[PDB]
């Protein structure tokens, strides 16, 4: 038995239709970085997000 | 005869860097302003970039 709460996720799709990976928005500074930069891989640098 | 003279020259280099936000500057603490900006879309993310 689990619990559900509303937030935003970012999803990456594939040409076959099935989703292969996903990431959330507010769990870690890296997760927030991926959520705000609209990308999965993050290059080294300074990022003002929120 | 020759003489030596000095002359000043001033050129600006850079100004103070300023950064703004739509979430705080446009609306203070109301979540309704956030709701309207999120339903309208991303208008100032390019301005932040
Ligand atoms: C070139 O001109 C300068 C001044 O514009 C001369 O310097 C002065 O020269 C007089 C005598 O010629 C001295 O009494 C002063 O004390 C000098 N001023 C200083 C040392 O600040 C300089 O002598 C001239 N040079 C030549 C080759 O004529």
């Amino acid at each position: 038995v689990g619990y559900l709460q509303p937030r935003t996720f970012l999803l990456k799709y594939n040409e076959n239709g099935t989703i292969t990976d996903a990431v959330d928005c507010a769990l870690d500074p890296l997760s927030e970085t991926k959520c705000t930069l609209k990308s999965f891989t993050v290059e080294k640098g300074i990022y003002q997000t929120s | 005869n020759f003489t030596i003279s000095v002359t000043t020259e001033i050129l600006p280099v850079s100004m103070t860097k300023t950064s703004v936000d739509c979430t705080m500057y446009i609306c203070g603490d109301s979540t309704e302003c956030s709701n309207l900006l999120l339903q309208y879309g991303s208008f100032c993310t390019q301005l932040k970039r």
